[PDB]
RNA sequence: CCAGCAUCAGUUUUGGUGGCAGGAUAAACCCAUAGGAAUGUAGCUUGCCUCGGUAAGUAUUAUAGCCUGUGGGAAUACUGC
RNA sequence: GGGCGAAAGACUAAUCGAACCAUCUAGUAGCUGGUUCCUGCCGAAGUUUCCCUCAGGAUAGCACGAAGCUCGUUUUAUGAG
RNA sequence: UAGAGUUAAGGUGCCGGAAUACACGCUCAUCAACAAAAGGUGUUAGUUCAUCUAGACAGCCGGACGGUGGCCAUGGAAGUCGGAAUCCGCUAAGGAGUGUGUAACAACUCACCGGCCGAAUGAACUAGCCCUGAAAAUGGAUGGCGCCAAGCGUGUUACCUAUACUCUACCGUCAGGGUGCCCUGACGAGUAGGCAGGCGUGGAGGUCGUGACGAAGCCUGACCGUAAGGUCGGGUCGAACGGC
RNA sequence: UCCCACUGUCCCUAUCUACUAUCUAGCGAAACCACAGCCAAGGGAACGGGCUUGGCAGAAUCAGCGGGGAAAGAAGACCCU
RNA sequence: UGGCUUGUGGCAGUCAAGCGUUCAUAGCGACAUUGCUUUUUGAUUCUUCGAUGUCGGCUCUUCCUAUCAUACCGAAGCAGAAUUCGGUAAGCGUUGGAUUGUUCACCCACUAAUAGGGAACGUGAGCUGGGUUUAGACCGUCGUGAGACAGGUUAGUUUUACCCUACUGAUGAAUGUUACCGCAAUAGUAAUUGAACUUAGUACGAGAGGAACAGUUCAUUCGGAUAAUUGGUUUUUGCGGCU
C-alpha cells in the first residue's frame, strides 16, 4: 500500500508502516526528508546518526555501514525495525524501498487520508525540535538540486494530474453550473 | 592496541596495478571559467630532463633574480585526433547522451587498435575503425541538447598519433577527454570546430599556469615492509627478523582494519602529483643538454648522440618545471590544475640563459 | 577510612571499665562551651541536631565540629549567648581491623580467624532521638547556632533533621 | 481402538444480550402544592461625575436559593426469569 | 654398596645415585579414572555422639525393601525472656 | 496423556499478538536513565501573617536642614574608632544615620523620608512539578526505530493471559463387594536403592517337526505397536536347525 | 678505566651479484581425525565467531605475513600431599 | 591471575573561622568532611595446577582527554611588557645527553618548548635476553650436625614449517554484448613550528625596555613525486700488476 512521508513525525510513521509490511504487503514510503525527528542541536548534534561523530565513521572491515544523507535514514531505520533475522523479516524488508522526492505525480494516501497519530500539534508542546532536511547539510549532503530538485520532479507529477485533470474539472464545473 | 608513527602513505589502498599504460583520473580538473574553450587534460610522453639555468619566479627573494638551477621534464605533446564529440546530457536516470558527432577522416594508427584482440579478454563485437557515421544530422542537434535543460558536460573521445614521437608503433592509445570552457553551451559550440580532425595543445595549456603531474608510475617489486611502508632494520640483525616488522593486528580486538604493515605492490597506479609549475612551451627545437659530469643519468636531450631508450626529439614539446611519473618510453597523461595557486606569469616568455651541449658520458 | 566509612555499625557494643585491656587516647577537649552556667537558664530556645539514623559519630569528627564552632564563636564573644554541648561519649572503644594479611607475610596476620578488631580508634554512638550537638541559645536577637548547625552536621556523617527544642 | 473429527434430528449444562419481574428500598434520567426566608436578570425612573459609566429606587415588569407544612411520586445492589 | 678417582657419584653397550637379562609376578596402589536391557511400584541425604582420627568408618539423625498395627483441631492453665 | 471452559503473575506505539483508547491534571525537559554537602527570579497550589483607598508597592522625582565638628576611644577619630545618653529643633519629615568615599578632612547618596501615580502587592510557612551540584578510553552505548505524549500521577474501561485453575474420558500397580475380575479411592516431577514383572544370547535333558521338489546364511521389502527388537514375504543358497 | 690512530654497529640508506622463491616434470614424506568459524553492546561455567538484540557477512583461485583463537607437545617450572 | 571493596589513600566540591598592609576566599587555609574515584597502597582464597614464561629498550598495529604547545575569549590587589588566574576546544606538534640495572633517584647543554590516562604497558612461532624461578665455589649470620638464612658474592638451554581467522598484493564469472572515460548518492586521505628580510623606533615609561599589524622569504622535519647542474654504485663492457 503506497503512502507518503510528508509533514509529520518520523517514528510515528515508521511504526505504522511496519505492521503493514508484516505479512508481505508492498508498502513504499515516498519522502523521508519532509519528516521530523525531535531533539536539540546541542545534545542531538555530536552523537547523531548522520556525520558529526558517530554513525558515518562507524565501521570496521567486516562491520557496519551507515549514512550521511536525509534519504538513507528511513531505509536503514526499517532494517532497524523489521530485521533481516527471520525469513519473513528479510522478505518484508524487500517489500519496502524508500524514495527521496515524490516521483508519482498522482495523489495516493498523502495528506488528508493517512492513518492516525502522525500530525502532532505543538503549542504547549515543543520549543526545540529538529527537521531531517536541515540536520543533514554539513554532513556531506549537497548537491541539493539532485535530491532537493526531486521536489521539482514531484511538481511535474502534480502537473500531469492538474491536466487532463484540469479538463475533467472544467467539465465537472460546467456540470454544476447547469 | 598501540600505534607507532605513520611511516609511509596509508591511503594508496588497495595498491592496484594500472593495467592501461595511460593514466586515468575520475575527478578531472574542473572548468577554466575564464577561457571560452579548453580541454581538461592532454597527452605527453616521458622523455628526459635538462638543467634550466634561469632566474626566480618569487620576486622579493634575498637572492632575487640570481642564477637558479632547476629540473624540467620536456615531454613531447603531439596533438590528439578526435573520433567523435560525444554529447553527454542528462536524462531523469543519470548521465546519458543522445548522439555523438563524428569526425570524417581519422588518423592512420586506427588500423590495429579498435578491437580488443588480446588473449584471455573480451572483444567488443565488430565495432572496428570508422566507416562514415553520424555527423551530418548529429552536428545540429547538439544545439538542441542544451535546450533540454537536462544537460551535462560534453566530452570528446580521442586517440593519439604516435610516430612523430620516435616510438614507431601504429596502434593508437585511447582515452576520452573532457571539454572545458565558459559554460555548458560554450564547451559545445566551440567544440564543433574541434571535431574536424585534430585539436590544439594550447587550448588547455596556457603558458605559466600550473600542471598537475599525474601519470603511471613504475612497479618496483612485490616490495616488503621496509621499502613499501618505511620500517627500519633491528640493529641485532640476526635470526628471522631482519627486514621483517612487528605488529600487524592487536590482541583486543583481534579484528583490526586496513592500516597494517604488510608486503605487496609499490607505485604503479595512476598516482597524482601536485602543481608542477609550467616553465615554457617550445615548438620545434630550442633547449639542449648533454654535459659530461655525474649528476643523474640516462635521459639526454639533443647532445652529441641522442636519448637512450627513447629516440632524438624533433617534435613539439611542453616544459613542466618538475616531473611526471613513468620512466623511459612510458606514455603519460598531463592533467591541468583546477586550483592554480600562484598568479599566472604569462604574456612574455620565461628566461633561458645558457645550457650545455657535449657528451653526457666520459 | 574517611568518616563515610565510619558511618553505621555492625560494630556491636563493648564499653565497660572492668572488662577492658586499656583504651587509647581521645581527641575530646571540652563538652559544654560558651556558657558553662546556663543550660535552660538564659536559653529557653534550643535547636537539636536530631539523628534520622543510627550511626557512630567517630571521635575524629566529634572534636572537629565542636572545634570549628569553638573557633567561630570568639568573634561574637568567647563566651557568647550559646551553650554548645557534647553529650553521649565514646564509651564504646572502636574496634578496627588491620594489620592483616593471610599468606606470604611476617608471621601471618590473618583476618577471618583473628576476627578481633584490634582496638585502634574510639567512637560515640549517636542513635535515633539522640544528639551530641545540643545548642541551647538565646530568645531575642542573637541566635547564632542555626548557622552553626550547618557547621555541626558537616563534621558529622548522615542526614540529621533539625528540630527546634 | 483412544485423541483430533463425522451425516441428520431432538435435548441438557454454563454464561451473556434483550425483554420482564420478585426480595427489598427510594434516590431519580427527574416528580405537586401552601406559607415564610432569599436575591438574579431584563426593562423603566431618578441622582452625580465623565464620555465613558456608576449609585439608589424598582415587593408596583419577571424569576429563584433554604426551611416548614400538606400532598404526591418512585426498576431494582441482591435474586430469579 | 663392589670395581674406581688429581673429585665430577665422571665411569661401565646410549640405561650407571648401584649395569643388563630372565623368573617368582598378573607384586601392590588406604588414591584417581573407566564400566553393557527397559518400564512400573517407588525414592532420600550433605546431619551427629565420637577417633593417634580426618578425600574414611562403628553409632546416631532422615526416607529404602517386607509383615503386623499406629493423627488432630484447640480448651484449661503452668513455666521461662 | 489430549482438545475445549476459565483466569494468575504480568503486557497492548513498534521489532513481535493486543487501545495511536476514555476522563482529569502539574509539567514538554525526550523528563523517562544513580548520587550528598550545599544552592537557585524555571513553574503551580494551599495555609497563616506583616501590608492596603485609613492611598499597598515599584520606577521617576527631593529635603539632603538649625544646635554642630553633639559627646568620647586616640598620635589623630572626623556622623563616619570604641561606647553610652537617647534628644532638642521646626512640633503636616530628616534619625544624633541606609550606603559610598578620602589616613581624615576634602567629598557624596539616602532607607528613615518627600512628591507624582492609583490596586492588590509582599514576607513567612507548607506541598508538588522543575533545577544546580556528576570525569575515562572498541561502533549507537542510559533502547533499534524513535516518542513533547506513544512520558508520569489519579480515576475508569476494553482487549490479551500457566499441562495449574477447570470440564469429561483414557494409561500405571493395590484394596474392598463377588468370580472370571469388575466397580473404583487417593496419588502418580525424579537421581541412589530394593522388590516385582517382561524381552535376551551360548548350551541342554527333550525331539518330534521341517529339508535338497530347495536348510541355516547372504541381501532386500513388508513391518503388529508399551520401552525392550521379531514374524511374514521376495530374489537367492545345496545342509542345517525350532512344535513339545 | 684513561689515552692515540680508527671503525656499517649506527647515522642513512642505496646499488649490483651468486642461489632459490614465482613455475614445471617425475616418483613420493611428517606427528596429524570437535558440529563450526564477524563485530559492538548485554546476560553468563566468570574474557563468546558459537548464547540475546542490533549492525555486518556470496562462491570459482593463487601469491603473501606474524596479531588473536593461543600452533608443533609433555598429565606445569610455581605450588602442596 | 580475573572478580569485589577503596581498607591504606589520591583528587575536587566545600563547612570558613583565621592571616596577608586594611581585608573569609589576590594569596594563604585552622579544623576536616561529603559525594565522586580506583593512582598511593593492598584487605580477600571468590575464580584457576593434562602451563598463569620476567624487566628496561629497539621496531611496527588504537582510542580518550583528569590539557604541555598550536586557533578563539574574559578577569586581577598587572604600567606597556614582564607577571598571575579562569572558560570554549582533541585536527596536528610533543628534543639532545650524563649520573644511576633503570623510568624513580639526580644534574647539565639548548631549543618555540619538551603533557596526562587507559588499552593482555602492539609486545619472546617480530626482537635483545643486561633486568628475570634450579644445579661448580666462597664470605657474613644461625644450629650438636648432615646443613640452613626475609643477608651479599662467581659460572651456569629463547626449539619449529601458522590448521581457522585478522590480513597485504594478483587473476577468473552473473539482465544482449562491449575496446574507451567523465558524474560525486559514497569510501580511503593530507596535516606542524622557527628564523630572516621587515613592520618601528612608532605605542607607553622613572629606568632597563620596546606592543598592535602588514608585505616578503626561507630552514629544520614528513609523504607523494624524484633520474638534468649534484654524490656514489654499474660482476654486463673496456682499461693496470703478479705467480
Amino acid at each position: 500500500v503506497v503512502i507518503d512521508g510528508k509533514g509529520h513525525l518520523v517514528g510515528r510513521l515508521a511504526s505504522v508502516v511496519a505492521k503493514q509490511l508484516l505479512n508481505g504487503q508492498k508498502i513504499v514510503v515516498v519522502r523521508a526528508e519532509e519528516l521530523n525527528i525531535s531533539g536539540e542541536f546541542f545534545r542531538n548534534k555530536l552523537k547523531y546518526h548522520d556525520f558529526l561523530r558517530k554513525a558515518t565513521a562507524f565501521n570496521k572491515t567486516r562491520g557496519p555501514f551507515h549514512f550521511r544523507a536525509p534519504s538513507r535514514i528511513f531505509y536503514k531505520a526499517l532494517r532497524g525495525m523489521v530485521s533481516h533475522k527471520t525469513a519473513r523479516g528479510k522478505a518484508a524488508l524487500e517489500r519496502l524501498k524508500v524514495f527521496e522526492g515524490i516521483p508519482p505525480p498522482y495523489d495516493k494516501k498523502k495528506r488528508v487520508v493517512v492513518p492516525q497519530a502522525l500530525r502532532v500539534l505543538r503549542l504547549k508542546p515543543g520549543r526545540k525540535y529538529t527537521t531531517l532536511g536541515k540536520l543533514s547539510t554539513s554532513v556531506g549532503w549537497k548537491a541539493a538540486a539532485a535530491a532537493a530538485a526531486a521536489a521539482a520532479a514531484a511538481a511535474a507529477a502534480a502537473a500531469a494530474a492538474a491536466a487532463a485533470a484540469a479538463a475533467a474539472a472544467a467539465a465537472a464545473a460546467a456540470a454544476a453550473a447547469a | 592496541k598501540y600505534e607507532a608513527p605513520r611511516h609511509g602513505h596509508l591511503g594508496f589502498l588497495p595498491r592496484k596495478r594500472a593495467a592501461s599504460i595511460r593514466a586515468r583520473v575520475k575527478a578531472f580538473p574542473k572548468d577554466d571559467r575564464s577561457k571560452p574553450v579548453a580541454l581538461t587534460s592532454f597527452l605527453g610522453y616521458k622523455a628526459g630532463m635538462t638543467t634550466i639555468v634561469r632566474d626566480l619566479d618569487r620576486p622579493g627573494s634575498k637572492f632575487h633574480k640570481r642564477e637558479v638551477v632547476e629540473a624540467v621534464t620536456v615531454v613531447d605533446t603531439p596533438p590528439v585526433v578526435v573520433v567523435g564529440v560525444v554529447g553527454y546530457v542528462e536524462t531523469p536516470r543519470g548521465l546519458r547522451s543522445l548522439t555523438t558527432v563524428w569526425a570524417e577522416h581519422l588518423s592512420d594508427e586506427v588500423k590495429r587498435r579498435f578491437y580488443k584482440n588480446w588473449y584471455k579478454s573480451k572483444k567488443k563485437a565488430f565495432t572496428k575503425y570508422s566507416a562514415k557515421y553520424a555527423q551530418d544530422g548529429a552536428g545540429i542537434e547538439r544545439e538542441l541538447a542544451r535546450i533540454k535543460k537536462y544537460a551535462s558536460v560534453v566530452r570528446v573521445l580521442v586517440h593519439t598519433q604516435i610516430r612523430k614521437t620516435p616510438l614507431a608503433q601504429k596502434k593508437a592509445h585511447l582515452a576520452e577527454i573532457q571539454l572545458n570552457g565558459g559554460s555548458i553551451s560554450e564547451k559545445v559550440d566551440w567544440a564543433r570546430e574541434h571535431f574536424e580532425k585534430t585539436v590544439a595543445v594550447d587550448s588547455v595549456f596556457e603558458q605559466n599556469e600550473m600542471i598537475d603531474a599525474i601519470a603511471v608510475t613504475k612497479g618496483h617489486g612485490f616490495e616488503g615492509v621496509t621499502h613499501r611502508w618505511g620500517t627500519k632494520k633491528l640493529p641485532r640483525k640476526t635470526h628471522r627478523g631482519l627486514r621483517k616488522v612487528a605488529c600487524i593486528g592487536a590482541w583486543h580486538p583481534a579484528h583490526v582494519m586496513w592500516s597494517v604493515a604488510r608486503a605487496g605492490q609499490r607505485g604503479y597506479h595512476s598516482r597524482t602529483s601536485i602543481n608542477h609549475k609550467i616553465y615554457r612551451v617550445g615548438k620545434g627545437d630550442d633547449e639542449a643538454n648533454g654535459a659530461t659530469s655525474f649528476d643523474r643519468t640516462k635521459k639526454t636531450i639533443t647532445p652529441m648522440g641522442g636519448f637512450v631508450h627513447y629516440g632524438e626529439i624533433k617534435n613539439d614539446f611542453i616544459m613542466v618545471k618538475g616531473c611526471i611519473p613513468g620512466n623511459r618510453k612510458r606514455i603519460v597523461t598531463l592533467r591541468k590544475s583546477l586550483y592554480t595557486n600562484t598568479s599566472r606569469k604569462a604574456l612574455e616568455e620565461v628566461s633561458l640563459k645558457w645550457i650545455d651541449t657535449a657528451s653526457k658520458f666520459g | 577510612r574517611p568518616a563515610r566509612c565510619y558511618r553505621y555499625q555492625k560494630n556491636k557494643p563493648y564499653p565497660k571499665s572492668r572488662y577492658n585491656r586499656a583504651v587509647p587516647d581521645s581527641k575530646i577537649r571540652i563538652y559544654d562551651l560558651g556558657k558553662k552556667k546556663a543550660t535552660v537558664d538564659e536559653f529557653p530556645l534550643c535547636v537539636h541536631l536530631v539523628s534520622n539514623e543510627l550511626e557512630q559519630l567517630s571521635s575524629e569528627a566529634l572534636e572537629a565540629a565542636r572545634i570549628c564552632a569553638n573557633k567561630y564563636m570568639t568573634t561574637v564573644s568567647g563566651r557568647d549567648a550559646f551553650h554548645l554541648r557534647v553529650r553521649v561519649h565514646p564509651f564504646h572503644v572502636l574496634r578496627i581491623n588491620k594489620m592483616l594479611s593471610c599468606a606470604g607475610a611476617d608471621r601471618l596476620q590473618q583476618g577471618m580467624r583473628g576476627a578481633w578488631g584490634k582496638p585502634h580508634g574510639l567512637a560515640a554512638r549517636v542513635d535515633i532521638g539522640q544528639i551530641i550537638f545540643s545548642v541551647r541559645t538565646k530568645d531575642s536577637n542573637k541566635d547564632v547556632v542555626v548557622e552553626g548547625l550547618r557547621r555541626a552536621r558537616y563534621k558529622f556523617p548522615g542526614q540529621q533533621k533539625i528540630i527546634l527544642s
